[PDB]
């Protein structure tokens, strides 16, 4: 009955974490000072580098070139873990001095408050019969603005504080504040959902301790169908344990429905860290060197790092001959103590000044450094894997419809149909902690953080629509994957804006087939 | 107590007009004609009716679940023979032949009136006669139509056929001296698309098989070989009605198109009984007929008709010819069925695994499974199982030797466990008796042993890749299936060896599967011991819940009331005792060759916190069923560490005794027969086809195009 | 594969066994040789893939060519002798022995 509450401290309260955290951090800090593109202190706090990351993107859009722009996705990428890793800081610093589990999450909760709209759909309702069919997101203002207009088309808009913070605000009031703050970072996002999941049931999993309770650094340190059934006794889900077919199957046959959308966003993200750890074996693969999914996680680190080096000690990655093999690099670090091979001092040096420089190979055997040791129960690799961009980039392996764009979004439109008049005059306000979120909370805070039309600067689907019709010449979503001629250009457009990442896993969640008559993750 | 005297009582009519209703609706479609086996005469197709209906205890199949016919409900549980050895004394099978054929026609009347009854036929296939064909040939082409998906299909006719022979050229040019021939253009556009698209896609001319249909008992019953019982059978024919009256027409009008030399020999075919015109194509290996159990007459790549009882294999051709020699190979002699009494051949057919399905349904009960919820709460610990320690040597003795070959591996372990047989059956000479408790055991942990043996050859890089033995339990599979037929062992002809060769056939079926479980998320094959087990419980050794995942997939067979329930359960375990084996000997004595393989399986003190968390959830209030049923149908010999090991050290010292007679080879085990080099005298095949394509060079005008 | 084979058949060279290698494969060549003459009789024309495979459609022929590149090193060099030794015995869990690829992908038929 022990291991709910210790399990936690893992979460909120472990020094080991808390020291690693504040190595990235201050190497962060002065990866900020060293850019030549051009700052936050430590003690700042996480309202200062929202207002900060606002900042930056004001900065970033108007110093675009096509020649810095490896410059600038850095430092969009380490500012979106600058403003985790200052949330996730926030129970760290309040357990070390309160030392009460409760007050801590308190601390969470205390920012998400922020302690301090029927007009609109009707205005839509009538504008699709009048419609009723791609003419919705091409309406009269995306008649002037084409396929790169300007240097906006990559980003949000052009570089107004008012705009980002109505994406801030819309997300705060439909109860998506949790997702707009981390991306959809299959780590930061799953992280703090199980904290958000840790408030909503502080009398069931602790000092009554009926329901079994994990970290997410343990469910991600499972096997793949292990994670489902660990989840499943983290909510009340009920069900047979051993299924012989695959969960995206048996999990359909048990009627989930009237499930906490706290606990559907976790299925979605062990849907996609499985999908996740597959196609980081499903691309490495050389001779000599065949991995599986269902390995022993000890033995995947053992035999990963026998691979790249012939030792099967633990050796630095980016120095060995495999490493190398795909291209001569040069093997500069300035401590050459051994040298442990996760270290966020090795692994955040080669991400600042040598990551654009990766070709493909180069890049999974980065990933794979950290999709090892997730499997482990390392916190280092943990703490190492939220500058990673390939955390970010699940969702874009999420769209597998071949159906065109807008057959998408009329399922998002036929969503609200139904939440139009699904009002029960539950009144979402702020994205609290211990609130729910309804589907209605869903389908219209994506909606609307999809189509924010301020200063005719056009909202994020005119810019991604227009980004596949008129750019790409595509008409089907699932041509995106396919043809690495789409797709090595697709993962340079997305990238860079985190919310791109943070738009589609509200556009992926959003837009099923079926999501007008079930759940979200059914 | 009562002698046979042909009466029935009313409860063995009702089991037995219900074991017909089964038969004659096995198909579902309902009562077929097909289905009539005659008892009287041929006493093979009466026995194969004794082994799958009357001996066995009745139960209605799935499919016929559905179908819902004459009332199975007093007859399910209950057996035809069993009640009739026990209400009658023991008679001689000729008294029981007229009595069973008595109430069939009866039952065959009843349902189509007067139709002849006649026996079920053995089909023999031949395709090709001499490299000639025998029936009018089909052309396959890798050309594709537009219209259709399906490539082009052009099937010659017989006054086509005759054109298609006198052609002296290739088979390129038969179909060109063809296109001549035939006067319609439905086919001629059919046959210029073929030979346009030559020398970009393939053209051959691949022969129907035509099958000769027999009853077997009767009409090889005193000719020598079955090669010399269809030329008897054959003489009967072409001077006389038969299904086989095709083939003769066949013959005569080829022989016709073969004008002059091989009409000859053939009319002087129907004088000379020295004359055989049935020869083997193939070098024949047992069995000599697959006899077809009635699962295979619902398997739609088989395709069977009703009608087919015994077919020769696809290991064993036919090939009609003049001029070749039949080879020295003792399989072509006609072998049958000892006529034995309905005691004796139950009891080398019965199995006391295969009534397991009756043990579950009425003294058996469900087993709930384990919902998640509850799942939390039986288990304290979610810490993972991690031992990285190394070995000490001192325990454990070096049984295991890695210089010896794959191929030889499978040799010894088929012959080491026919001496396990042959220990069994002859020292329990002494009428009820079963299986020993050691064996399936036996069969599964050397079959296991060997399978892992395969794996620690392939990871050490040892093997060649030229001949790598996929599933070596493939071997023992088809050895063990037909090691009562096969010549040179001393179970040749034993019938106290059936029951331990079929159980031994099917229960290693079940040792690859758990070493070779493709995941259901990532599609590939392994070099790993623990990676099938993992894949088929779907967690790993290191997680907590791998103590349950085992039980608990064990419990899906439960259910059913499947019989697989014992030999999983004795596989799951055998494989992690080879984990704790090989562990233990290449990590004290191969201390190079353990490095390459140390990721790739389980240190046994992880395997320990496994199995005594095994033997602790078998006790357990939900599994109190699962235990009791496994100790009726298996001792528990496999709970043991050291019995266990001992029977692999019997084995792994087995192989430093008998490698002297290693020298043995391989009895063959393809589907895909032994090729036999007959005399060319084929179409593209003859002489003079060889200086005709010589005669004509390459045009320049026929490659220009035009 | 090459070095799998330098090790093993390449360990010892004389002339007696130079020789010796030749006919133990030649009679396994023309081993090999003979199933085309076995496999080919035995085919149909109706098989779902081989209509897919011998496609002309131009959308057709392009999802092939990404496919085979992309799904070509899964495949090993490797040569089984048990490949055409088939289980007579059909557990419907293990229906996937008789198959024997290495990739083996589930094609499940949604109706």
């Amino acid at each position: 009955d022990n291991d709910n509450i210790e399990q936690l401290k893992s979460m909120i309260g472990n020094d080991e974490l808390h020291k690693n955290l504040t190595i990235l951090e201050k190497l962060i800090l002065e990866s900020l000072e060293k850019d030549k593109l051009k700052i936050p202190t430590v003690q700042s706090t996480f309202h200062d580098i929202v207002k900060y990351e606002h900042l930056i993107k004001e900065q970033s859009i108007e110093i675009y070139n096509s020649d810095i722009s490896d410059k600038i996705k850095k430092k969009i990428f380490i500012v979106r873990t600058l403003k985790t890793i200052k949330l996730m800081l926030i129970p760290l610093n309040s357990y070390k001095q309160n030392n009460d589990l409760k007050s801590a999450l308190e601390e969470l909760n205390n920012v998400f408050t922020n302690k301090e709209h029927g007009t609109f759909f009707r205005k839509l309702l009538t504008h699709v019969r009048t419609i009723k069919n791609k003419g919705e997101t091409l309406i009269l203002g995306d008649n002037k603005i084409d396929v790169m207009n300007s240097n906006d088309f990559f980003f949000t808009t052009n570089s107004n504080v008012k705009f980002m913070e109505n994406l801030d605000d819309i997300t705060n009031q439909y109860g998506l504040g949790l997702i707009n703050h981390l991306g959809p970072h299959l780590i930061a996002l799953g992280h703090f959902t199980v904290l958000k999941l840790a408030l909503k049931n502080y009398k069931n999993y602790f000092e009554a301790k009926s329901i079994k309770f994990f970290s997410w650094q343990k469910i991600l340190e499972f096997s793949m169908s292990d994670r489902f059934k660990v989840l499943d006794m983290m909510c009340d889900h009920e069900s047979v344990y051993y299924s012989e077919k695959k969960r995206r199957k048996t999990y359909l046959k048990v009627d989930r429905s009237n499930t906490s959308m706290e606990c559907n966003i976790l299925e979605y993200l062990l849907h996609y860290f499985n999908k996740y750890q597959l196609e980081i074996i499903k691309t490495t693969q050389d001779t000599d060197f065949d991995l599986h999914g269902m390995m022993e996680h000890k033995y995947i680190k053992d035999y990963f790092f026998s691979f790249m080096c012939n030792d099967p000690k633990e050796c630095i990655i980016y120095h060995t001959n495999q490493f190398k093999k795909e291209a001569n690099e040069e093997n500069t670090f300035p401590e050459q103590r051994q040298i442990s091979a996760f270290n966020l001092y090795l692994n955040y040096y080669y991400f600042m000044k040598r990551y654009s420089s990766y070709g493909v190979k180069k890049t999974l055997y980065v990933h794979l450094l950290n999709l090892t040791g997730l499997l482990n129960y390392d916190t280092r690799a943990y703490v190492t894997s939220l500058y990673l961009p390939g955390y970010y980039n699940a969702v874009e392996m999420s769209f597998t419809e071949e159906k065109e764009f807008s057959k998408l979004f009329e399922s998002l439109i036929q969503c609200i149909e139904k939440c139009h008049s699904d009002q029960a005059r539950q009144i979402s306000k702020d994205s609290n902690l211990l609130n729910n979120i309804t589907k209605c909370d869903l389908c219209k805070g994506a909606f609307l953080y999809a189509n924010m039309k301020f200063d005719e600067v056009p909202s994020m689907l005119q810019k991604f629509y227009v980004y596949l019709t008129k750019g790409l010449k595509i008409q089907k979503v699932s041509s995106l994957i396919k043809t690495l001629d789409i797709y090595q250009d697709y993962s340079n457009y997305l990238s860079h804006d985190i919310n791109w990442y943070t738009f589609l896993f509200l556009f992926r969640l959003t837009s099923f087939k079926e999501i007008a008559k079930k759940n979200v993750a059914e | 107590k009562d002698v046979f005297a042909g009466f029935v009582t009313k409860k063995l009519k009702t089991l037995l007009d219900c074991n017909f209703a089964l038969y004659y609706n096995f198909k579902g479609n309902g009562p077929d004609a097909g289905s009539f086996l005659d008892f009287v005469d041929e006493p093979e197709q009466f026995y194969w009716f004794v082994e799958h209906f009357l001996s066995v205890k009745f139960r209605v199949p799935k499919h016929l679940k559905d179908k819902n016919i004459h009332n199975f409900t007093p007859c399910l549980n209950r057996s035809w023979v069993s009640e009739f050895l026990k209400e009658y004394e023991e008679p001689f099978v000729n008294p029981v032949m007229k009595f069973l054929d008595k109430e069939q026609r009866l039952f065959f009347t009843y349902n189509f009136g007067d139709v002849e009854p006649q026996g079920k036929y053995t089909y023999f296939p031949v395709k090709e006669f001499h490299k000639y064909c025998i029936l009018p040939p089909l052309i396959k082409t890798n050309i594709k139509d537009g219209e259709s998906g399906e490539f082009l299909k052009y099937q010659l006719n017989k006054e086509e056929y005759k054109v298609f022979l006198s052609s002296v050229g290739s088979q390129m040019t038969a179909i060109k001296n063809l296109y001549s021939t035939v006067e319609d253009e439905q086919r001629k556009q059919l046959l210029k698309v073929i030979i346009e698209n030559e020398s970009t896609n393939d053209i051959s001319v691949q022969c129907p098989t035509y099958n000769i249909k027999l009853h077997y008992t009767k009409e090889c019953a005193n000719s020598n070989n079955i090669l010399k019982c269809i030329d008897e059978f054959l003489r009967k024919t072409c001077e006389k009605k038969h299904p086989s009256a095709d083939l003769c027409e066949h013959l005569q009008f080829l022989f016709e198109s073969l004008k002059n030399p091989y009409l000859d020999n053939f009319k002087k075919f129907m004088t000379n009984s020295d004359f055989t015109l049935i020869k083997p194509q193939s070098v024949w290996n047992v069995p000599i007929f697959d006899i077809y159990k009635p699962k295979n007459y619902l398997d739609s790549v088989q395709n069977l008709d009703t009608e087919c009882f015994k077919k020769l294999n696809s290991k064993n051709l036919i090939f009609l010819s003049f001029h070749d020699d039949i080879p020295n190979n003792p399989y072509y002699n006609v072998e049958l069925q000892e006529i034995v009494k309905l005691s004796t051949y139950t009891y080398s057919i019965f199995d006391k695994l295969y009534n397991f399905f009756f043990v579950f349904k009425k003294s058996g009960a469900p087993i709930s499974p384990v919902s998640v919820k509850e799942l939390s709460h039986n288990i304290t610990d979610f810490s993972f199982k991690e031992d990285n320690s190394e070995i000490q040597c001192q325990n454990v003795r070096k049984s295991l030797d890695l210089e010896v070959d794959v191929e030889t591996m499978k040799g010894i372990a088929a012959e080491k466990l026919c001496k396990i047989i042959e220990k069994f059956i002859l020292t329990k000479d002494d009428e009820k008796s079963d299986i020993h408790r050691g064996f399936r055991i036996l069969c599964i942990l050397i079959s296991t042993h060997v399978e892992a043996y395969n794996i620690v050859r392939q990871l050490l890089n040892m093997e060649s890749m030229i001949s790598l033995t996929r599933y070596t339990s493939l071997y023992i599979h088809k050895f063990f299936k037909s090691v009562t037929l096969l010549k040179g062992n001393f179970l040749y002809k034993n019938n106290k060896a059936i029951r331990y060769s079929r159980a031994c056939s099917k229960a290693s079926l079940h040792v690859p599967s758990v070493l070779y479980r493709r995941n259901i998320y990532i599609p590939e094959t392994f070099l790993s011991l623990y990676l099938g087990l993992s894949n088929l419980v779907s967690s790993n050794p290191s997680s907590p819940f791998f103590e349950y995942a085992i039980i608990e997939f064990l419990v899906t067979y439960y259910n059913k009331g499947s019989e697989k329930f014992v030999l999983y359960f004795i596989s799951i375990i055998s494989v992690l005792y080879i984990n704790e084996y090989y562990y233990e000997q290449l990590s004290c004595f191969y201390p190079k060759e353990f490095e390459l393989i140390k990721s790739r399986m389980i240190h046994p003190n992880i395997v320990d916190r496994i199995l005594k968390g095994i033997d602790n959830l078998m006790k357990s209030t939900r599994y109190d069923k699962m235990r009791t049923m496994y100790l009726d149908f298996e001792s528990s010999d496999i709970f043991s560490r050291e019995k266990v090991f001992t029977a692999l050290y019997n084995f792994d010292s087995f192989i430093k005794t008998n490698e002297q007679l290693k020298k043995k080879n391989l009895e063959e085990i393809s589907e895909i027969p032994v090729q036999l080099e007959t005399s060319n005298d084929g179409i593209g095949y003859r002489k003079q086809d060889v200086l005709y394509e010589t005669d004509k060079p390459q045009t320049m005008d026929e490659a220009s195009y035009e | 594969y090459f070095i799998n084979y330098a090790i093993i058949k390449l360990k010892e060279i004389t002339s007696d066994l130079l020789i010796k290698y030749e006919r133990e494969a030649y009679l396994s060549m023309k081993k090999y040789g003979y199933l085309g003459e076995v496999i080919a009789a035995r085919l149909s024309p109706k098989d779902k893939i081989m209509n897919y495979v011998h496609e002309t459609n131009e959308d057709i022929m392009s999802n092939l060519r990404r496919y085979d590149m992309e799904n070509a090193f899964k495949n090993k060099m490797s040569t089984y002798v048990d490949d055409f030794a088939f289980f007579d015995d059909c557990g419907k869990n293990e229906q996937f022995l008789n198959e024997r690829c290495d990739y083996c992908p589930v094609i499940e038929e949604v109706e």
